[PDB]
Order: C-alpha cells, then structure tokens, then sequence
C-alpha cells in the first residue's frame, strides 16, 4: 500500500501535538481501522500520516451519571452492547451497537470511528442521532461540543461533518433516561449480521407523570445523508398521551416526508413504505418499555 | 404484520455430463502390509471426492479406510479424472476406482484362492479374505495374504476408467439417452413474510434427497445444508446487477453481493434416501448440484402461500413483497 | 516513511520485528511471519477468513494496520495445536464434519475458542452470534456449530 | 440395507486434518524464491476494437519484468471449456468489461499495480448489447461471428397440440431468474514455475486441472506431457473454477521470465472476471386434466450467456432435457435460445440450468395443485418418475428411481417439524 | 521402450519414478534387473493401455492385427490392404468413444 | 519406506519415500543410511530433518 | 569474532555481502547464495565436484575461506547457461552421454569452460590434464572428454 509515517502516542496530549503539526498534510487518525484500512487499501484515500489513537485507553469509557451519560471515543460497539446499563436502559443505543458488523469488527470498531465517519448507514450515527447526542471535540486549541445534528451539518477539513484537522472526538454524551422515557432501534436489512442498513429506524420519547409525551425523537437512519428528522410527526407526539393509534397516526406523516425528502434517493418508492413498518415496530418497543 | 406460508420443490437431475462421453480413470496399488494408494485426476473442492474414494476402495478392496492413501488433481501422476462439476465424481470417478480395484484384486483373488477355490469367493472385508461362498470358514488375513503374494511374485496393481452409457441426442427433437442416472429430490420450506417491511425469513426446511446409497453420511448432509443455504441466498438475498453503460458488475464485493450469515439459515432437516440398481460404485448416484436446486422453488412457493401471491420472477426481494401486498389491497 | 518497531507475542512467544508501516496485520502475519493459515477471502471484514484471536478477541486482519499489533497477543489456527497435535475443539471439526473446502476453518476455529476461552459452557444462541462474523459457502454454518457444541460438552465430559 | 464395512460412515475426511490445522495450503499460500506478482491489465469498455496500446511506460519502471499482450503467445490464442471462443490476452476486440488485454509480472504487489497504471489504451467502442431483445435483432453487431445466436434446441416429444385440446386446465406463466455469482470464500489464485527438472507447472485453485493442462500447453505449443497442473487445496468453485482463471497468464510470464509468477486475485476482479449464472425467461404453458394428472407442458425459454460461451452450451441442453420437471409428461415441446451479449460471461453455476427450469416446472406444478384443490405432495406423487416411465427423450427408466420415497418422507417430517 | 511400444516420440513421452506416493513398488535398483523386470512392467502396463486404442482403430475394420507403433500412427498387420490411421485421428474417435488408455502392469523372472 | 514404517508403526501407505537426484550407488546405497534417524527424529520434533554425512 | 564485509563478481552480477568469515568458499556459495550446483563430494579437494570458476581458474572451494572470495570473479555451473538455455559446452555434454549419475558434471563442465575460454582449440591431452582434477566414478571418462573435443569441433565454426 501507499507509503505513510506511521504514529501510535501514548497520551491524548501527544495525540493532540501530533494531530496540530501535521495538520496541514492533513493527518489521517486510525481508531479501529474498520472503515480506512480498507479505503486505504482499496485507493480511496491515500494518507501521507497515519495517527494511531488506539493505545490511548484512557477514550475507552462508559460512565453513567445522574442525568447524563458519557461515552469515550474509543469505546468498541462490543464494550458498549456488553454494558449493563446501557443493555438495559437505551435500547436505541443497545440494539445499534449489537447489530453493527460482526463481532470481529464490533471488537475493532469505536463509536468515535463511527460518528466520524458519519456514514450514510451508520447505525452508531443513526441511533446518536435518535438520541440526540453531543460530542466532545478536543485539539492544541482547546475544546468544543456540538449536538451530533450540527457536527453532522457542520464541514471541516472535510465535508462529511465539522471536525478539524487538528482534532480528535474524545466523548459522546447522551441524556440518561428518567423513570418513564424510552428509546428503541430497529435494523431493516437484507440478512441477520454483516448487513448494511437500508433503513436505521430510531425512536426516543420523554413522558410527564400523566403520560402526556414531551419529548419526541424520530430518525430514519439511512433515508437521507444524515439520520432522517421526522420533525413533523415528533410535534404530532409531543402534547398527548402515547398509543398505538396516536403514533400510528403519524405513519402517513413518515411516508409524506420520506418521499418529500428523499425524493431523489434510488429505493424512495419502497421505503416509504417499508419505513411505516419499521416504526410500527418501534411503537410496540416504546409502548412496552413504558408499560 | 408477519404471514408464514409453506412451499414444496421437487427436482430431477441427471449425472454426468448430458448424452457425451466424459470418463474418468484411476489407478491403484495395495502394499505388502496390506495398506494401499490411489490415484485420480478427480478435482476435490471441498465437497469430498477424495474422502469418498477412499471409503469406496476400502469397501471394495476390503481393507481399512485408515489404511488408504489418496493423492488427486495432479496432472503428471494421477490420470485424467474429467472435470468435477455435474455432480458426476461419485458415479464416474468411483467407478474407475472400483475397476482399479478389481483389476489389482485380480493376482489377490487368484493367491487366495490357492487354498482350495477360485474365482468365488467373497475376498475383502475387515482385512481378510473370506472363502465365504458358502462357508465362511476357511479364512485368511491379509497380513497372511500379502505374505502368499510375496512369495508368489505377484503384486496387486490396477488401471481403471469408466465412462456412463449413454447416447446422443438428436437435433431435431432432442430423442436419445441423456443420462445413465438420475437423482430426486423434494424439500419443503417454512417462512415467515413481514407485509409491510417485505422482509423474509426462512425459519425450517426439510430436504429429501435420492442418492441411490450414501458414501459418507455426514459429507452428504454437508452438502444438503449448503445447498439449502445457497438455494435461501438465490431466492431472498443474491442478486447480481450490471452496469449497462460499461457492462461492469456494479456488486462485485462480499458487502455488496449477499450470501447467507450463520444467523440467517433455517432449521434444516435433511433426509437421505436410497434407491437399487443404480449404476454406480455400490449404486451411489450424485448429489452435489442435487442438493441446492429444490430449495428454490420451495422457498418461492412458501413465500406465495404466506402471501396468497403469484412470484414467477427471482429473486424476491423486500420491495418485491411490499409491491404484492399493495396491489392486493386497493 | 520510516519503519517502526512491533513487539507482540505470537502464537505463545515473544516476538521482535522492525518493518515498513504502511501493511496490514494481515499481510503483517502472512507475509513476515509465514502464517498462511490467516486467509484473505474479500479484504474488507466481511469473511472473516482473516480472523485471529486479538487479546482475547476475534478480530478481522485485514482491517488493521500492522503497528496496531504492538503491545497485543495474537493467536492464530497455527497456535492452537497441542504439541503438534490437534486440540480438542480441533478434534471436533475434523469429527463433526464442520470442514467442507476449509478455507473459512482457521477462522471458524478461532472464533470458537475465542468464546469458549471466556465462557467454557455457552448456550447455543451465544455459539451462533459469536460466529456470526464468519462466513461458509459450502456447509450452511449447520455442522461448524454442531463441532463446537460437540466441543463444549466433551469439555464438560472431562470432568473425571 | 446392505452391511457395508465402512461405506456410509461418517470417517474424518482424508484431507481436513490439514484444514484444521491451518497447514493445507491453498493457490495463494505458495511462495518460491525469486517469484515475480503478477496482474492484468482490464478492458473498461463492453464492446470496442483497440486502436492503440502503449506498454512502453509501463515497462520501463524499474521492477517490472514484463508487460505482455497477445504478442507474446507462441501458441493458440483461442480457449473455452466447450467452444474456444475466449482469448487469453484480447487480439481482433474487447467483447466485455475487464476483458483480459495485457499482463504484468514484478517483484511486488505494488509494483505490479503500478506497471498497470502506467499503460494507456484508445478504444474505438462499439455497441455494447445488454439485453438478448437487442442480441437477436439481425441488424445489431455480431459479438462473434455473423450472429448473436449462440445456441438453439428443441424438443418434441408426442404431441402438445393436440394434447392441450384435452385437458380440463392449463396454466400459463412467464417464469424468469437473475444472475448469480458464486462466491467461494477463496478468490482465483495461482503460481506457475519451472520445477528442479525444467517442469513447467501451474499450482491453482480449480475444480479440473487436466482441462486447465490442455489449454497451457496449447498456449505455449508444448505436448500435454510437459505441463504440470496441480490442483491445490481449492477453497471451492461450485462451478466458477472449471474456466480458465489465472493459469495461462500465469504460465506465460513463466514462459518469458523463467521464473516463479504468482497471480492472487482481490475479490472485486476474481467476481468481475469469473463466470456467472445465466439469467433466463421461461414462457410455460403446462396442461393436465381434473384428476390432476400431467397431459402436456410447452416451454419457450431463452438465456444471456453473456460475452463468452463458457458452460452455455451444457446449460440450454441441461435445462432443455429437465424442464417439464421429474414427472411422466405424456407430450413435451421446447424451444430454447441463448444468446451473446455483452454482459458478464455466464457459465457453470451448481445446476446447469436446473435451478432456473425448476422454478418454472415446480411453479406449474404449484399452480395446478391450487388450483385442483389437491395438496401440493399428492400431484406430485401422482405424476411422479417410476420405473418404467418413459421419459421425454424417449428414455425409459430402468433403475434407481425414488422420488416418490423424498416426497413420502419428506411430508410426513414436515408434518412432525412444521405442522404441515 | 515405453515409445517402442506405444509408437510414439521419445520426446512426448514423461516418466516419473522413485516416489513411493505415486509409483509402484519398482523393487530394488539391483543384480542388473531394472531393464528387465520393470522394462516388462513397463510393455505390460502399455499393452493394457493399448486394448482401448486397439479396440478404437479396430473399429475400422478387423481387430487382434494392427501395429500400433512407429511414427505416432496405428497402421495395418500388412500395411495398407485397408489404410492407416493417425494417433491424432485416433485420440480424436477414443474420446468420441468415451475410452481412455490407461494400463498397470507387473512382472516377475520366471 | 517399509523400515522407516516399522520403525515408527506406521502403514506403509502413511510414509512416503522419495528418491531424490542419486549421484551413484554401485550397491551401497541398497541398506539404510539416514532414513531411519532422519524420521526418527523429524517424528519426535516434529520438524524437517537432515542428514548430510 | 566480527562479521566481515565480502565484495565480488557472481555469475555476471556485482553482489557484496557481510558474514561471519569461519565458513569455506564452498558453504558461502551453497548456504549464502544457494547455489547447490556446487557439490562437496569430499570435502578435502579430491572429487574437484566442487570445482567453480575462481578468476578464469578453476578452483576447489572446499579449500577455500569465503573472505578468500573478496574482490574476485566466480562462476559457477548456474552462471553458465545463457538466458536460461544450455551453452554449447552443456549441449555438448547432453549429446554426447557424458553424463550417467550427474554429481559430477557441474566441476566437470566448469573446468572444461575455463579451459575453452583461453584455448578455443586444446589437444585431446590438454583436454585430459586440463579436467585430471575432477574425479567421477560412473563413465569411465570416456565420454565426458568426448563432449568436450565435440564442443571444440563446433567451436570451429
Ligand atoms: C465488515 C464490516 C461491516 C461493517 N458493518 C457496519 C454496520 O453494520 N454499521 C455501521 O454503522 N458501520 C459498519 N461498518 C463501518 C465501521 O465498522 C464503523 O463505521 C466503525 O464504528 C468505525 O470505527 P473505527 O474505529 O473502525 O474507525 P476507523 O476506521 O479508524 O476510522 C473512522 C474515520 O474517522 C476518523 N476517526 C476515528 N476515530 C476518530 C476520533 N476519535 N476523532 C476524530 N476522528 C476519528 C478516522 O481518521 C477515519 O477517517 C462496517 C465495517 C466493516 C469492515
Ligand atoms: N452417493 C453420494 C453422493 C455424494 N456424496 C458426497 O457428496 C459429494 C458430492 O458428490 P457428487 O454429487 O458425485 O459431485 P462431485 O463430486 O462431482 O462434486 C461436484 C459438485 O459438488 C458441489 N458441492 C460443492 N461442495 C463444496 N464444498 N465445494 C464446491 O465447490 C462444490 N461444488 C458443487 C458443484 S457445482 C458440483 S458439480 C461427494 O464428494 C461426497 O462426499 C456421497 O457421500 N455419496
Ligand atoms: N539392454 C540394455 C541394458 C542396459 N542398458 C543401459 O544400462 C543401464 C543398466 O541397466 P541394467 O543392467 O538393467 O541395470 P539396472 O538399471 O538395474 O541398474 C543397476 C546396476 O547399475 C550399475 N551401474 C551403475 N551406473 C551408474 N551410473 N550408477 C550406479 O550406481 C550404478 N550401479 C551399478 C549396479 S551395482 C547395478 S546392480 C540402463 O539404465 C540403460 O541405460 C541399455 O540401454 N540396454
Ligand atoms: O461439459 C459438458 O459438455 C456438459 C456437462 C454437464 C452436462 N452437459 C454437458
Ligand atoms: O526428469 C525427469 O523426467 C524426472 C526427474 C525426477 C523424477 N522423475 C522424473
Ligand atoms: O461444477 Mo458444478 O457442475
Ligand atoms: O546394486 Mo548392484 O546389484
Ligand atoms: S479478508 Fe478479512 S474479513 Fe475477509
Ligand atoms: S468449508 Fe468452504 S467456505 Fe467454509
Ligand atoms: S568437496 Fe571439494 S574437491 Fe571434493
Ligand atoms: S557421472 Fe556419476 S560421478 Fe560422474
Ligand atoms: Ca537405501
Ligand atoms: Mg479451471
Ligand atoms: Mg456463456
Ligand atoms: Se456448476
């Protein structure tokens, strides 16, 4: 393959030099290496600097606290499916995690890799994006935190989302789900593991004691560039109780703005179809968590 | 909502290459310490030829299959076995090993026979020959037989080939005799259809296949259940497409062209069934190719009775489902 | 570019080896260190061919750079034999009838003892997702399982 | 049934002892000292002549040994497994996309890949045909030969005409099925070299080696004798490993440079280059009267072999001769059409045909059963092949027939594992 | 000996010995018995190999008298009161046949 | 063949004996030579073995 | 003891390589270069099987310190074919039957090509002297001369 200087820091505050003094080139950052080895390898991208962050241990973290949960960078889908908490808690982010890849590429693959390369079918992006997470992006410079909406809106050295060349996405940080809120995901693929979504469903809600819905999160992973915002339903939601009939009710709603919004993608026909299925199924997950 | 349905597909294959000749040949030496080699050009690719001519020697020779060497798919010493492909070694590799086998059994017999017989005798089984014609007693080791041929100056070596008979088939109405052989098969699937995201999902399969006789059990089991998963992939998942502009595949890679995980293959029950008279080594007949085909057109038929539906166009795919289930409503 | 220094233990010892960085593990382990039995069957993770044991994980080769083995303990199939003999689970495959072509073996293999070093008595649904980053075009996955079920319950049987 | 000593025992394979122990060594685990890596330089056009080909940049990066075209071949340039329609290295035009034009042979991966770049071409692109409406039009360019026509059967048996006019139902249906690949886990992989004793040898991932022989030493002029093919531990074909893959360029940058020549495919080329299933379209009209019994089937099918013939002549007879199903059909018509086009070369995949004509003639069968009421089995088992029943070729069959014991057993497990 | 007996060019002619594998059992290289004893092996194991070419040629009219020797080409007892035939011809009605030529052979000192 | 297989137990068809390039033997090369210590050794080590005496 | 650096001329080519020094010319070029056309049927200078071409000499590289091979030009029987074919000399020698075991025929065609490349046309008893180093136990001597006095002949022309 293509000839590079090759860097493995010890500390993020060599990680941080190292991705300032090359920045200009600019610097290539290698996490799991599930998504650039193989552009790599296959041509796509062609590094003259290749900063290796996976020796700095001190990303790999899952810390719940009261209202907030926080996870660092280089934490593996395996480590964070294996969570307890997270396993039990934000099945959004659960059923993601386990259905990313393999297990040999759920190993390798951080969800800072994941959310940096804001794949069009990721499912770390699509369920982040359900759950409408903040990352943390750290440099020579200082630090800054962005809702994963604008990160993904945002350009940088690259247009895929607003980091810089000289930064590193060091957390990712989501709200701890309260008594009555749910989350849920659901991967619509073509086979049972090592399949690309064709549609990354994601939904979350917040109830206020009555049961009245407060809060409202509904995504279409993979039904436009970024995590589909079904903004319309979400405000059907908010302001009455939560039933299959009233959620339901927004179906019509997912199909007017997938075919609105994804007007131009190859498959709209189908999935604004199959995306009323994909949410149905997201209702009974919601509706029986908060039972 | 989820609609499960049941499809049944029967098969009919013919062995060996259709109303031309396509023989195989094979040579064989059994050693003093009544051990042996063989040799085939026969190609094995994972399915188990070289497996199978060992326990088809070892039965015809009468000896081990512990016992057996093989060595195939070497041009310079292993003569031509014929391409491995219309699920024919079985049948006409086998049968060149049997051949090999008599020939080389031929100064064996005649050795065990100097003790009072000749030609009838059934010789081979658990490494001695039997005067068993009619009396069972009388026996002999093959440690002790090999020891006669020694001293005899005598040493078991033999050539075989064989070819299917058959004949060619006319070109005006295709009339003649394609196949010496033909194997069947009929499996039914069970699946369950989502109506509205259009996913399919093969839960069981039961797969019945006519071998004539099973070499190896287990390898032909092997078979059935990559067949069947190969024939899930045909239906539900494999799809090959091409860019008409500059005539590339567009899906050349695994993460684009998808075959079956392990958690996507059903439950697979598979049958083995036997039939007489079968022209090949101890009436065994093909099952490779066998194997794969009757799933397709089970899994189009479950598919149709869980939907109610008519799909005569492979393969089926999500939005292939949720078509049919649109143009069944309004 | 200047070559780098990789320290790792392989297949049980210690070794040393300065070399060019811009190489995969995969290439890293086939090429400098001979392991042949480490396949490449479509180089972007799909496979699962190149699969070895990675500080107790199964991880696909040809997704990492060969610096990334630095520090780590890899174990390959030529690893896992027993004094030149074949272990147990090994044992299972040749038995179970799990081996069909063979090629995506060494890494069904170690994906089995990979989980079965952790959890010596896995339930079936663990087997299964466990090597569900391994793919088979020849036995539908059917008997591999079998082989490792069979595995697990002769190593429960050793308790004499 | 039958005591046999050891036939239909489950014995450990003679070869996966190698397998699991990661010792069997498949195409691509060979090395040899002095080996060279090899590649191919691929048409990126469908259809076109070669106006010009410059090698000259590629040959003279420092690393390359060399850069062969057509030229290079001492022998025949014409090859195939049935109809020696393929070139090894294209002469008279590209009839594909990644048509085989040039080879390279260096001392690395990258090397190689680099020699690759290095070469320009200037096509003059002809019309590339895609579908077979356009391939039987007469007036559409000819990809071989004077016609796209590849190949043509048909089977008359009894008497359809009249046998329709007697039945109760008929079911008609256009059937129709894609194209596959086979993937096996093993990309195309080979290494060629002159052993110890001037041997000139081919170790390759391929499912007939003595096929694969034939054709090197016709390419090289040399007596079968004097090529070597070994067939390594194959990583499976299922039928994409009978053509040519990489023996004959392998073999003739040996040839040229005396030296070992390894040539490992990437997945991506091994599947653009490598055979694949033709897709068909069968049009089937299937009668039988109220008892459900079979009278007449007539089938009308046609398939895309795609720009080389490859196994397509085994595939129209194949799927000819089975087409109306394992069931006694008293009166058979089919007329079958294969056509050339550009799109990938369609060959061999596990069936021959078969799996596209049992879509069609288990749909009818499927079709008659609903309709008459009758459960899927038993129309089966009511036409099914015994001994005895004469086939549509006119063949009777004498022995090992047991279709109606698979439909048996394979019902009453349904029944006990599916609630059929 | 084996292109004497076949008829064929020395030079198509490839042999491999020595390898327990794959040849037979040659016995020892000794008491000046090799040309004799595995020369015979040799004639015997090409006679067997002949009864397909033999039977092939044969079926252009007679049998037991051919000569399938000399100049890659299987003539006539006589010569030409019916004539010749080529080895290329006759490989070409061997395989229209479905026959291959195949022999093993042993021999012993009486 | 047959002695290196007594020596280890082994049926003859599970050894394999190839007679390389000879420079000359004139009859002293019908006894074993290194045949037998070679494999003994290669079945205890597991490794190749050679003998050049 | 410190590894020493070696410059010299193998078959045709400019090679130069640092090794431990305790070795014989014989393993430097058999082991280190894997030339195993040069034999070592003695291992004391009789055989003359490990006969090369040292400097237009023939020579017995069992006698010799592989630092001994610095700054100097050896050909060995692998340097003698031209473009992968036989030479004249080596065609010779097929012709002729000069070759029964072969164990032999590498020292032997060496020192016949040392020979040749200074006197085009010996005398059959220069030719003897000339290959009186190289022992061979198979023909006699007979015919591997009279490969030699068959290359001369054709040299004439
Ligand atoms: C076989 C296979 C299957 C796959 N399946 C799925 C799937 O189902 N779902 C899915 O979502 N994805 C999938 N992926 C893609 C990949 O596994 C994920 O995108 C993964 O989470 C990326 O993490 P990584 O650490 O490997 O990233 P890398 O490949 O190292 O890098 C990702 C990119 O982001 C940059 N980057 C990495 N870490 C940081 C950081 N902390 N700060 C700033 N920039 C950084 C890198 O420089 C690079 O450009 C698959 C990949 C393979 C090979
Ligand atoms: N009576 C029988 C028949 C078959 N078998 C088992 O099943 C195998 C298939 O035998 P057979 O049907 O005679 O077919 P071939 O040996 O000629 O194999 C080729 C066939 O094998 C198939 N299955 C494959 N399996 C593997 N693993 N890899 C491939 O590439 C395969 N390709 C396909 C395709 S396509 C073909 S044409 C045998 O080796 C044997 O182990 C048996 O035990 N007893
Ligand atoms: N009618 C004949 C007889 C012999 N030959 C030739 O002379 C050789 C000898 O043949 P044969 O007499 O049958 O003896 P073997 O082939 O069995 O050889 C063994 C014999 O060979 C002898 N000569 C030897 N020659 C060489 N080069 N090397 C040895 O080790 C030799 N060992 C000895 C000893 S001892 C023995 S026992 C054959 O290979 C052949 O090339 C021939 O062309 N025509
Ligand atoms: O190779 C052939 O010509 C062939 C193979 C199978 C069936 N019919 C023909
Ligand atoms: O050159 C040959 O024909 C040869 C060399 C060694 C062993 N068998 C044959
Ligand atoms: O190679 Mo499958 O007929
Ligand atoms: O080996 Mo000489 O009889
Ligand atoms: S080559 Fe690594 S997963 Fe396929
Ligand atoms: S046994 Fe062939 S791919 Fe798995
Ligand atoms: S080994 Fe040098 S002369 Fe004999
Ligand atoms: S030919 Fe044998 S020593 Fe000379
Ligand atoms: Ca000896
Ligand atoms: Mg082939
Ligand atoms: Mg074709
Ligand atoms: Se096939």
């Amino acid at each position: 393959m293509k000839d590079f200087e090759f860097f493995a820091p010890k500390t993020l505050e060599e990680a941080k030099g190292l991705l300032h003094q090359y920045k200009d080139v600019p610097p290539a950052i290698i996490a799991g290496g599930t998504d650039l080895v193989i552009e790599i390898n296959d041509r796509w991208e062609k590094p003259d600097v290749v900063i290796d962050i996976k020796k700095l241990k001190e990303l790999e973290y899952i810390r719940v606290e009261e209202n907030t949960i926080h996870i660092g960078a280089l934490s593996t889908f395996t480590q964070i499916e294996n969570h307890p908490f997270i396993r039990s808690h934000v099945r959004a982010l659960y059923k993601a995690a386990s259905q990313v890849g393999s297990p040999q590429i759920r190993n390798l693959g951080t969800i800072g890799g994941n959310l940096s390369t804001s794949s069009v079918a990721g499912d770390g992006v699509s369920a982040m994006t359900t759950l409408d997470a903040t990352v943390v992006l750290e440099s020579v410079r200082g630090t800054r935190q962005m809702k994963l909406t604008d990160f993904f809106d945002g350009e940088g050295f690259k247009r895929r989302n607003a980091l810089e060349a000289d930064e590193i996405m060091t957390e990712v940080i989501i709200d701890r789900p309260d008594a009555h809120s749910a989350s849920a995901f659901y991967k619509l693929a073509k086979r049972k593991s090592l399949a690309i979504s064709v549609i990354g469903g994601g939904m979350a809600v917040k109830v206020d004691d009555a049961g009245v819905c407060t809060w409202a999160s509904m995504r279409g992973g993979c039904i436009g560039r970024y995590p589909l915002h079904f903004k319309q339903a979400e405000e059907m939601l908010v302001g009455a109780p939560l039933t299959m009939e009233t959620m339901e009710a927004t179906l019509p709603i997912l199909h007017d703005t997938v075919y609105d919004m994804a007007r131009a993608r190859p498959s709209v026909l189908y999935k604004k179809e199959s995306v009323q299925g994909v949410f149905k199924k997201l209702f009974v997950d919601i509706l029986d968590q908060l039972e | 909502m989820k609609k499960r349905g049941k499809g049944v597909g029967s098969m009919w294959y013919g062995i060996g290459n259709t109303g031309l000749p396509n023989p195989a040949a094979a040579f064989v030496e059994i050693h003093g310490d009544g051990s042996a080699n063989v040799m085939f050009g026969a190609a094995d690719i994972g399915q188990g030829s070289g497996t199978a001519m060992a326990q088809i020697a070892a039965e015809e020779l009468g000896l081990d299959y512990e016992k057996i060497h093989v060595t195939w798919g070497d041009t310079m010493v292993t003569p031509d076995g014929g391409a491995t492909s219309a699920s024919r070694q079985t049948l006409i590799t086998g049968n060149a090993v049997i051949l090999a086998c008599r020939q080389a059994k031929e100064t064996l017999a005649k050795t065990a026979a100097e003790k009072l017989d000749c030609a009838p005798e059934e010789l081979s089984f658990r490494d001695n020959t039997v005067f068993i014609t009619a009396d069972p007693e009388r026996s002999m080791t093959y440690g002790e037989l090999m020891a006669a041929m020694k001293a005899a100056g005598r040493m078991a070596v033999g050539a075989g080939s064989y070819n299917p008979n058959t004949t060619g088939l006319a070109p005006e109405n295709m009339s003649g005799i394609p196949f010496e052989v033909y194997s069947y098969a009929t499996t039914i699937a069970e699946v369950e259809v989502d109506t509205e995201t259009g996913e399919v999902d093969v839960l069981k399969v039961v797969s019945a296949h006519d071998v004539g006789t099973p070499i190896n059990r287990s390898m032909v089991e092997g078979q059935i259940e990559g067949g069947v998963t190969m024939g899930q992939g045909f239906v539900l998942m494999e799809e090959i497409e091409v860019n008409t502009k500059n005539g590339a595949i567009k899906n050349p890679s695994m993460s684009k062209y998808i075959i079956p995980s392990n958690r996507d293959v059903p439950e697979i029950h598979s049958i083995l069934v036997e039939s007489e008279g079968g022209p090949g080594p101890f009436g065994a007949k093909g099952v490779g190719e066998p194997a794969l085909i009757p799933m397709i057109p089970a899994v189009v038929a479950a598919i149709e009775d869980a939907l109610g539906t008519r799909f005569t166009h492979t393969p089926i795919m999500p939005k292939d489902i949720v078509a049919a289930v649109k143009a069944q409503e309004k | 570019m200047n070559k780098i220094t990789i320290n790792l233990n392989l297949n049980g010892e210690a070794r040393s080896i300065v070399t060019e960085p811009n190489k995969r593990l995969l290439d890293l382990l086939r090429e400098d260190f001979g392991l042949t039995s480490v396949k490449e069957g479509c180089s972007e993770g799909e496979c699962g061919a190149c699969t070895v044991i990675f500080n107790g994980d199964p991880v696909t080769t040809c997704c990492m750079l060969a610096g990334q083995a630095d520090e780590s303990t890899i174990i390959t199939l030529e690893g896992v034999a027993e004094d030149g003999k074949p272990s147990l689970l090994q044992q299972c495959f040749l038995e179970a009838g799990a081996v069909q072509c063979g090629y995506c073996t060494p890494g069904m293999i170690l994906t089995a003892k990979a989980l079965l070093d952790k959890n010596p008595d896995p339930t079936d649904e663990e087997i299964t997702v466990a090597m569900s980053g391994n793919l088979c075009r020849c036995t539908g996955y059917i008997k591999i399982h079998a082989a490792v079920r069979y595995a697990v319950e002769r190593c429960a049987n050793a308790a004499a | 049934g039958k005591d046999y000593q050891v036939l239909g025992k489950n014995k450990v394979k003679v070869d996966s002892l190698e397998k699991v122990m990661g010792t069997a060594k498949f195409a691509a685990d060979y090395s040899f000292p002095d080996m060279l890596y090899a590649g191919v330089f691929r048409s990126t056009v469908p259809h076109a002549r070669i106006v010009s080909l410059d090698l000259s940049k590629a040959r003279a990066i420092d690393g390359v040994e060399a850069v062969l075209d057509y030229h290079a071949i001492p022998g025949k340039n014409r090859f195939g497994i049935i109809i020696k329609d393929e070139p090894c290295l294209v002469d008279d035009k590209v009839r594909r996309y990644g048509d085989a034009i040039a080879v390279v042979a260096a001392q690395t991966p990258d090397l190689v890949q680099e020699a690759l770049d290095a070469i320009t071409i200037e096509y003059e692109e002809l019309e590339g045909i895609f579908t077979m409406e356009r391939a039987l039009e007469e007036d559409s360019p000819a990809i071989h030969g004077d016609t796209n026509i590849h190949q043509v059967k048909h089977l008359e048996y009894g008497d359809v005409d009249a046998a329709f006019k007697q039945c109760d139902i008929v079911v008609e249906d256009t059937y129709s099925t894609h194209r596959l690949t086979h993937m096996f886990i093993e990309p195309d992989a080979g290494v060629s070299y002159y052993d110890n004793e001037g041997m000139l040898t081919v170790v390759v991932s391929t499912q007939n080696p003595h096929y694969d022989r034939g054709e090197v030493a016709g390419m090289l002029a040399l007596p079968n004798s004097k090529v070597r093919i070994i067939q390594a531990t194959t990583g499976g074909g299922f039928g994409g490993k009978l053509d040519l893959s990489v023996q004959c360029h392998c073999a003739l940058l040996t040839y040229h440079t005396k030296k070992p020549v390894k040539m490992v495919r990437s997945r991506e080329e091994s599947t653009t280059v490598s055979s694949k299933r033709h897709p068909m379209t069968m049009h089937c009209k299937t009668g039988a009267t109220k008892d459900g019994r079979l009278q007449a089937v007539q089938v009308e099918m046609f398939g895309d072999t795609g720009a080389y013939a490859s196994y397509g002549p085994a595939v129209i007879t194949r799927a000819t001769v089975h087409c109306m199903g394992p069931y006694v059909v008293p009166n058979v018509r089919v007329d079958a059409k294969f056509v050339y086009t550009n799109n990938p070369m369609s060959g061999a995949f596990r069936g021959f045909g078969v799996p596209q004509a049992s879509v069609c003639h288990e749909g009818q069968m499927n079709a008659l059963a609903k309709a008459l009421g009758m459960d899927p089995i038993d129309i089966r088992i009511l036409n099914a092949h015994q001994v005895g029943a004469k086939l549509a070729t006119g063949q009777v069959l004498e022995n090992s027939v047991g279709l109606i014991e698979t439909l048996e057993k394979a019902r009453e497990k349904a029944v006990e594992v599916m609630g059929y």
